[PDB]
């Protein structure tokens, strides 16, 4: 079976450059190309550049010509790409996949697509430095509602970088558990919230304790939410 | 270890013109005939010289892949022995010739609904052509004693002519793809070997 | 070169219907220069037609591809769970480009909103900062459009908001907006509210809470 | 072993007209096609080619469509020179096959035919034959019946007939007939009757003669 | 100037052999698709041979073993050579100039070729005269009826062309014995049947015979 | 190195049939297979093959109807036919392929397998009598005989006296008609001087239907 | 790739020297095969590639020849040696062709083609149906010609002829032509008359009769 296996994930600054292996095995390499594709957060694709596994001829988009090298390697059947100048235009997700659209020996176009994808390497370049997160509290007010059915939370602000993990209850509360995508602020830091819906019965009767953990800074706090007071 | 890029040439894009025809060399790589023994429903797959079921224990110094679009009348014409237009002016085999054609239907991909006028052929030439030879020369054929002075007229004819293919053409007037593979054997390692 | 472009944007079908997805080109392209792929959400894409009509290896036969030219069309007979994702339209006869992109998404029943307004927590009004949250919970169709007001007057350029996708269970959306100040400018008034607009909802719903309130 | 077939074997039409002629094939033979045109005596003319291509010389009048299976030859206006049978032929790869040919003639009224016989000569029938004639005179159209009557039978064989090209000034045709028989079957009977029927004639007109007189 | 002109055709035996000739006129023969055709008696064209600018030669499946293709680039010729004639190859031969998918453009005159028993013989020329069965409206026909001759063609005439309107010379028709015959018809007034004098002329310039008859009313 | 074929036999217009063949006497898996045909009106005619690499080839009278399979394991090659037309009687021969250098050849055939494809059932002869007269006697010899005509499906007997007699008895080979049914003629010529003496019997036996037929062959006076 | 073969049939003694010779339509090389079959038996290799003996062959046989013109040659015939000879083309892939095919006799003195005929019975004629044979015994070469008149009239298309192999002591030949037609058919004519041509025979020898003699 074909298989496509990426690095991992890279936080780096502007200016610097960054190196992406893809290693594939399952199928004979020198037969078919490597191709690279580029997604930014919440876009459509974009082809960057083609790589012949046979004799090194490669192509490149008109976009990115002069800044990406693509290289190879037999011995071990890898691929490896490399991109410099980084900008923070550049944050995106990167993707290798086996080639069916120009063939490695003549190079002249074929009847296919791109097969085998890899599981994507997501590159973020950014100024910022690695921070863990400031956890408050959202705490239902005393405005009662029709439906006896209150909201409550923790909000995530000021962390750096991507992801944390949100836990309410270490999986005792799983139901409207809702935890939203993270946004990228003015200042270059992240932000996040959590919320879950409760029973009124429950208010008085049960406490809750939200779990945030950022593995960058090996930093978990766990918060309670308890009714707003004078 | 490398195989030998038969997709590359049997799975490509664009075919080039019968007068035009594409060669290609394959060597230094192990020959898998499978491709070709499991293909699908194909016009031709007619071999000379040798058998198709011993390939895979052959070796030969080198391959040549010759490509190339006719339409369905004329795949008869290639075959060693055989005289026509696309025989005597446009591609010409031996008569001790060793190799395989290979030939299939191609509707669906050089069809065009107000006629496709990329493929084109030779239609007068004043002798034959030796084999494997290839003419590319684009001047005006003289049939009468006056001479063209390169416009054409009256006895004066330019000699390429368009195929016009068209969806609603009869089978025999419908495009079809042809590949050549030429196996050659001298004192060479015969770097083409085959899995054995 | 080229520019591909899909239509339409979106889709909102339910399940077991037909879906037709269009890819119209600038320029010809031969047909045996088109391609079709899939991606669902948190995964990578996969190939799912090339050649404008021929199918990938371990494809469901409910995909077909027709066209030429510059339309090229691509359809699903019988819809299922795992094809609502994202389809792109790829080419490579001259130099190689990608389509914008279509996406596929459950129909369900138009629902209101549940809007709620959080204030900020005095811990973080001792850090300078004010954040104030006004959530909008299981809603659907995806169009809507809140206001935030200070004091009844609007303010503009200080809003960011973060939407779900849909739910595994009902297929139904989340909204979560946020209003951002310093701690100088939040005791500078009193009043604040968030206003919603949904098709669910006949008229705007405004959500408000004054500072001094317990 | 593609056959051209025209649809009008015949085709009566007159000065100011516009006339059509269809060649089908029985495979589909793509869009090569010729249209040829022969005057009596004289050898053929290249009218059009590649199915709808005129060749140089040929007057605007001509046109021709067709591809596949179907093709159309077509006259706008009939000038008095267009008169003539015409061909449709295709090449393949080295087998050229050309048509039955479409003959076109000049419309007229309805003439009804003038009958007349001649017996076999006294010189003539020393010789051991006699042969019998039975003329008709300006008749159109062409479309005629000629029956012999030999002992109130209708005869077999011993007959073939000569019809004549139409008529310069009226466009009429006039045909003759021959029945040849031996002496000894001719000396053995005093029947001989011609009967002719046509269009233009109400019934059918038979003229004998009796040998006794 | 571009004309093809033919020749080397007439009388044959079955089973005998002939060469026909086509010489050109502003064609080179050796670079030009050359091709021969014939055409039967009333039956429509026939393709029977090409010749190629390289050599190659096709026939049809009715002359295959039997006839062959030459060209000579000094004469400026054509020639079909045809071995064991038949009573099938009776017809005009044509010599044409083919363009492929352009048509055939220039054509020669034609050369007409009949295989037959032969016996040249010429013919034998009797009256058809008016009678009281052929008279109507004051207007009767007579004739000559020409019979067994060999070969095409006869020349009739009435009164060396004194009388010419109202005649009619039918086509021959070629009986099973192989020979030639046909009437040649006037229609004259009933009361110019007692004072004009009809005669018949019959030339056959095969036969180098000038046959005369009168053609009178026989009581 | 020995191959025996089974599975050939009557079959009707339309539909279908499997033949095997069994080798022996060398590895099965290392050589090719292929099937041949021959007919009287036709001579042979080869039909099918298969490789080592599970590769097949036709011809294009028979592409479409037949498959060719083969089974190491159990060591047998078999041919599937279908939608048969009357065109197909022939026997059929399975074949070893070889080859040296870049020639290839047939090296060991087997007995072959007798395919009969018609509409036709049992049906019972007619015998008649062919008598000699004067036209067939000739130098003191007399020739006279049996016409069986009109049976479904070969072969029927013919004997003479039970037997008795085996000199001068001409059995000739039996011809199909038009009509779908054999026709043939037993002669035998016997020295003048026994006519209207001995005793001529002709016996006709047809086991695919159990038919005796016992004819009298009384000679002519004329 | 037609294929042919001379002469149709030869006849030779033992000891004697045979040569047969097929031909090609082309250009087929060395790639010509020499197959030998017996009477109910199947065909054997006996050479390949033109000149090479297969192992367990007779030295007496010998091929020769390539091109379009090959030669294969029996030194001393032997009695099992007799049968029918075919050449196989292995040039043109995966379609191989065979010839037609000689057949190899013994050599016998001329003999007279006996000629017999047989009237149609009275019960066939009650069946509504009539057959009249015509026998020859004893001939030899194999070609004659064989002739049915119906009332001094050529009939074609309702004659069958049969022929049984070679005797295995007087190595003879025997033939029947059998006409068939119908009961009224029959009894529409009167003379019926069987004509046979032989190399043996000064003139062609008509046996006649009339229907009603006997
Ligand atoms: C020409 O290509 C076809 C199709 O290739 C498939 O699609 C490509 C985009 C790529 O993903 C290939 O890896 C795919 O195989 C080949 O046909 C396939 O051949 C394989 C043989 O390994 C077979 O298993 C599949 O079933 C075939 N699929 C189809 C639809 O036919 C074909 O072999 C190629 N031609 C040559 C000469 O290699």
């Amino acid at each position: 079976q074909v298989q496509l296996v990426q690095s991992g994930a890279e936080v780096k600054k502007p200016g610097a450059s960054v190196k992406v292996s893809c290693k594939a095995s399952g199928y004979p390499f020198t037969s078919y190309g490597i191709s690279w594709v580029r997604q930014a957060p919440g876009q459509g694709l974009e082809w960057m550049g083609w790589i012949s596994t046979y004799n090194g001829n490669t192509n490149y988009a008109q976009k990115f010509q002069g800044r990406v090298t693509m290289t190879t390697d037999t011995s071990t059947t890898t691929g490896y790409m490399e991109l410099r100048r980084l900008r923070s235009d550049d944050t995106a997700v990167y993707y290798c996949a086996r080639d069916y659209t120009r063939g490695a020996w003549f190079g002249e176009s074929l009847i296919g697509g791109f097969d085998n994808w890899g599981q994507g390497t997501l590159v973020t370049v950014s100024s910022a430095s690695t921070k863990g997160p400031s956890v408050f509290p959202l705490a239902p007010s005393s405005k009662s509602t029709s439906g006896g059915t209150a909201a409550l939370g923790c909000l995530v602000k000021d962390y750096f970088p991507e992801p944390v993990t949100v836990s309410w209850n270490s999986g005792a509360l799983t139901s409207g558990v809702h935890t939203f995508p993270a946004v990228l602020q003015s200042s270059g830091l992240y932000s996040l919230s959590s919320v879950v819906t409760v029973p009124s019965s429950s208010l008085g009767t049960q406490t809750y304790i939200c779990n945030v953990n950022h593995k960058p800074s090996n930093t978990k706090v766990d918060k309670r939410v308890e009714p707003k007071s004078c | 270890t490398n195989l030998c890029p038969f997709d590359e040439v049997f799975n490509a894009t664009r075919f080039a013109s019968v007068y035009a025809w594409n060669r290609k060399r394959i060597s230094n790589c192990v020959a898998d005939y499978s491709v070709l023994y499991n293909f699908a429903p194909f016009f031709a797959f007619k071999c000379y010289g040798v058998s198709p079921t011993k390939l895979n224990d052959l070796c030969f110094t080198n391959v040549y892949a010759d490509s190339f679009v006719i339409r369905g009348n004329e795949v008869s014409q290639i075959a060693p022995g055989q005289t026509g237009n696309i025989a005597d002016y446009n591609y010409k085999l031996p008569d001790d010739f060793t190799g395989c054609v290979i030939a299939w239907n191609s509707n669906k991909l050089d069809s065009k609904v107000g006629g496709n006028y990329n493929y084109r052929y030779r239609l007068f030439r004043k002798s034959n052509l030796k084999p494997f030879e290839r003419d590319i020369s684009t001047e005006i054929y003289q049939a009468g004693n006056k001479p063209c002075n390169g416009v054409a007229g009256v006895n004066c004819y330019f000699p390429l002519q368009s195929y016009g293919f068209r969806p609603t053409y009869g089978v025999g007037h419908q495009p079809y793809r042809v590949v050549v593979l030429s196996f050659e054997l001298l004192h060479a390692p015969a770097t083409v070997c085959g899995p054995k | 070169e080229i520019v591909l472009t899909q239509s339409p944007g979106t889709l909102s079908l339910s399940p077991g219907e037909r879906a037709t997805l269009s890819c119209r080109a600038s320029q010809t392209v031969s047909s045996t220069s088109l391609a079709w792929y899939q991606q669902k959400p948190g995964q990578a894409p996969r190939l799912l037609i090339y050649g404008a009509s021929s199918r990938a290896t371990g494809i469901p036969d409910r995909f077909s591809g027709s066209g030429s030219g510059t339309d090229f069309t691509l359809t699903i007979s019988r819809l299922e769970p795992e094809d609502f994702a994202v389809y792109y339209c790829q080419q490579h006869d001259t130099s190689l480009t990608f389509g914008g992109g279509t996406k596929v998404e459950i129909k369900r029943t138009v629902a209101a909103p549940s809007v709620f307004i959080f204030p900020p927590s005095d811990e973080q009004l001792k850090s300078g900062t004010a954040s104030v949250v006004c959530l909008l919970n299981n809603f659907y169709p995806r169009e809507a459009k809140v206001q935030w007001k200070v004091d009844n007057a609007l303010q503009s350029g200080n809003s960011q908001e973060s939407v779900t996708e849909q739910d595994s269970k009902d297929s139904t959306y989340s909204l979560s907006s946020t209003l951002t100040l310093s701690k100088a400018d939040y005791e500078k008034h009193k009043v604040y509210a968030c206003e919603v607009t949904h098709q669910g909802l006949s008229s705007p719903v405004t959500k408000s809470f004054n500072r001094g309130e317990c």
